[PDB]
């Protein structure tokens, strides 16, 4: 087919440089193509949703109950049982029993072998 | 032996958890961590202490298992362990439910062995096994006149629905979710809410959103779904906007609006959630962070917003985007830095900074790629595919034509549609040029390959949202008329008739709408808009003046941005031509004289 582009002179026309919007493309990526991936999943996330129970127990002043309180390294199913808690990805920030009463202090301190907990990540 | 009461064990068992909360924000450091975990270790523990060692009411023994299972979900790993625990407690509620009101305990059992302990679980195999016996106990609580079971069911039925979104069965969702909303209460703040989860699970998976979806969303009122609620609703709107390319600003106006009548509600109720009231003892808590306080949602209203502006890139516009995008981050870092206690877990508390840190990272994204648009070149990760996309672009802008960086990046699972689509409408154009350049022989090879990528595009689009993106569908049509038809192409593809007249009326549409002087509105998209133009005025355009006016636009609109200069030398001729034909002397040698500035900076 006949153009009058391609029949006429022009600079560069001999020159290793494309003469045709396609062949300009080539080395141009259609870069207003502005990925949005990610943007919507952001407002949905994090996000719980819960069931709140609010139902207060060991009210009767009478209560006569009390409790006693002096109570692996291969694949197992007696793992179900032990405790493994959740290494963060982070740090929250860049002495905690402060604040604690004095019981809690006292019991926390009887039971302080117990405290060897073991913490692991996904 | 030692001994303590009853409700001082159950206190205790309190204490170490709150105190725990208290902290959560202050751990830097392993010590910190282990004081934490030391505290709940304790908690837990005690809570054991009772449940094993004293006879427990039906009541105390249902809530004592809850608030330790709630630590056992999110302290710990051990969730066969909490299973153990509701399935007893369920079992145990079951044979005192004839003689005493435990249905709200029951139906808490099955939450969460159903939506809170699947969720956390995160295994398809577990998963698998939640759908399959939330749907029988739906099917069995729907068979029950009572008001109560019904609205339960309703629940249950939505914690189906977010069981089959997390198996990825998104006809199943879109069935069930038609199916939920369908039996709701019209107008309600139930029913909205829902309807809220489904517009956001269309957009996370760019499906094409419904028109009674649409149109649900916009009937959303705020005084019935309360300000939190509503500001969710206004966040979606925005990123409609966003993927279909839209017009924001009346849509910030609503934000405006909004926050100046409800910020305080937003700010006074900061922590509490939302609380909505299907029935009389039937609440769901409904927390997302990020959008129901006031500061993290204006954050991520000035993202949205920004991002909406880096296609504009060099005008003011992109000039918001350059400025805007440094203090989201920098906010960002400060809500990172400042985040408070409480009472949540500290592994809440690490989720939202972890979703903090993915803003950073989109803060970056979008720097790099609205520098990429302005310069023409390449010089973050919070999506999959971001990374090694820009690396490809980096090789196509290097002549490398980036076949195998496009095709590997559109054929990984991993990866969204779009990013695909990207990548095969790129890794299209440079089999197109080939094809225009190549000699007859390498013609065989290179065709069947436009061809094989051009379906491929058809295909994913036609299941996304995109499709009505006028950006998108109008850089469709450009790329196959430039591919089928001189002087656009040396060696045009074949194509019926039918095919040309076709994509000729769709060109129509937008270059009638968008020509250098209505959803076929084009955003100021450099590139694109001169393509528009360019393929408008030489397919469509009769009128010499007109003709003229368009190209002299468009080969002065290449100046705009960077990698530009084969695009503005190729409608540089094209310019020159129209010159020749209109026998303006002056502008001949100017346009001679560019096209020769031209030669010279690209032979380099």
């Amino acid at each position: 087919l006949y153009f009058q582009s391609n029949a006429m002179s022009y600079p560069g026309k001999d020159k290793n440089i494309p003469g045709r919007i396609i062949e300009a493309l080539e080395d141009l990526p259609l870069s207003y193509l502005v990925p949005k991936d990610g943007l919507a999943a952001l407002v949905n996330a994090p996000m719980r949703v819960s069931l709140p129970f609010d139902k207060t127990i060991f009210t009767s002043a009478d209560d006569g109950r009390d409790v006693n309180i002096n109570v692996s390294s291969i694949k197992n199913e007696a793992e179900k049982e032990r405790l493994v808690f959740k290494r963060p990805s982070n740090f929250t920030s860049s002495n905690f029993l402060e604040g604690l009463s004095p019981l809690a202090q006292s019991v926390l301190s009887t039971h302080k072998g117990l405290n060897d907990s073991i913490n692991i990540e996904k | 032996g030692d001994k303590l009461s009853i409700s001082q064990v159950y206190h205790l068992a309190q204490e170490y958890r709150d105190h725990a909360y208290s902290i959560a924000n202050k751990i830097g450091s392993e010590e910190g961590l282990k004081q934490y975990y030391g505290l709940m270790n304790m908690s837990i523990q005690m809570f054991q202490l009772l449940k094993t060692k004293c006879t427990l009411s039906v009541l105390e023994d249902s809530k004592v298992t809850f608030e330790m299972v709630e630590l056992l979900i999110q302290e710990t790993y051990n969730f066969d362990l909490a299973e153990l625990y509701i399935s007893s407690l369920k079992e145990r509620l079951q044979t005192h439910q004839s003689d005493t009101d435990l249905v709200e305990e029951i139906m808490r059992c099955e939450f969460l062995l159903l939506h809170d302990l699947p969720l956390m679980r995160d295994s398809k195999f577990h998963y698998k096994i939640a759908l399959r016996n939330c749907n029988e106990l739906v099917q069995y609580m729907v068979n029950l006149q009572d008001e109560l079971y019904q609205n339960w069911a309703s629940v249950f039925q939505y914690v189906g629905v977010m069981l089959c979104i997390k198996l990825k069965q998104h006809r199943r969702v879109k069935t069930s979710f038609h199916g939920l909303l369908s039996q709701c209460r019209e107008k309600s703040q139930w029913k909205w809410f829902l309807n809220l989860c489904y517009v956001n699970y269309l957009l996370n998976e760019r499906f094409p959103i419904p028109e009674d979806a649409l149109q649900e969303l916009r009937s959303t009122e705020l005084h019935t779904v309360g300000p939190e609620l509503y500001a969710w609703k206004l966040a979606l709107e925005m990123v409609i906007q966003l993927c279909k390319d839209g017009n924001i600003t009346d849509h910030l106006n609503e934000f405006k609006n909004f926050f100046d009548t409800n910020k305080q509600s937003l700010v006074t109720n900061e922590g509490k959630g939302c609380v909505i009231k299907i029935m009389p003892r039937i609440a769901l808590k409904v927390e997302l962070p990020m959008i129901f306080h006031y500061k993290e949602l204006k954050n991520i209203l000035l993202l949205l917003q920004s991002v909406s502006y880096i296609v504009n890139c060099y005008d003011e516009k992109g000039n918001f985007s350059r400025k805007f995008l440094p203090k989201v981050y920098s906010t960002t870092q400060k809500l990172i830095k400042n985040i408070a206690a409480g009472g949540v877990s500290m592994n809440e508390l690490d989720s939202r900074i972890q979703t903090y840190k993915s803003i950073l990272e989109f803060c970056e994204f979008y720097k790099v790629w609205e520098q990429t648009l302005l310069k023409g070149a390449v010089v973050l990760g919070p999506s999959p595919g971001y990374v090694r996309l820009l690396q490809a672009m980096k090789v196509q802008f290097e002549g490398g034509g980036a076949v195998e960086e496009y095709t590997r990046l559109a054929q990984s699972g991993g990866t969204s549609s779009e990013v695909k689509m990207i990548s095969l409408l790129n890794c299209y154009t440079v089999q197109a040029a080939r094809v225009s350049r190549c000699s007859g022989d390498k013609q065989g090879e290179l065709v069947e390959q436009c061809n094989k990528v051009w379906l491929q595009v058809e295909k994913l689009l036609q299941e996304t949202d995109l499709q009505f993106n006028p950006i998108w569908e109008c850089t469709v049509t450009i790329l196959w008329l430039f591919s089928h038809f001189e002087p656009f192409s040396w060696n045009p593809l074949p194509c019926s008739d039918k095919q040309r007249a076709e994509y000729v009326s769709k060109l129509r549409e937008f270059y009638s709408s968008n020509k250098f002087v209505n959803r076929f509105k084009l955003k100021k998209a450099l590139l694109l808009q001169i393509l528009v133009n360019y393929l408008g005025g030489r397919m469509l355009e009769h009128d010499l003046g007109e003709i003229y006016a368009i190209s002299a636009k468009c080969f002065d609109m290449c100046r705009q941005q960077g990698g530009m200069r084969k695009v503005q030398y190729v409608i540089g001729i094209w310019h020159l031509m129209n010159c020749t034909v209109a026998m303006r002397g002056k502008d001949v040698a100017l346009t001679n004289a560019k096209l020769e500035a031209l030669v010279k900076q690209i032979t380099s």
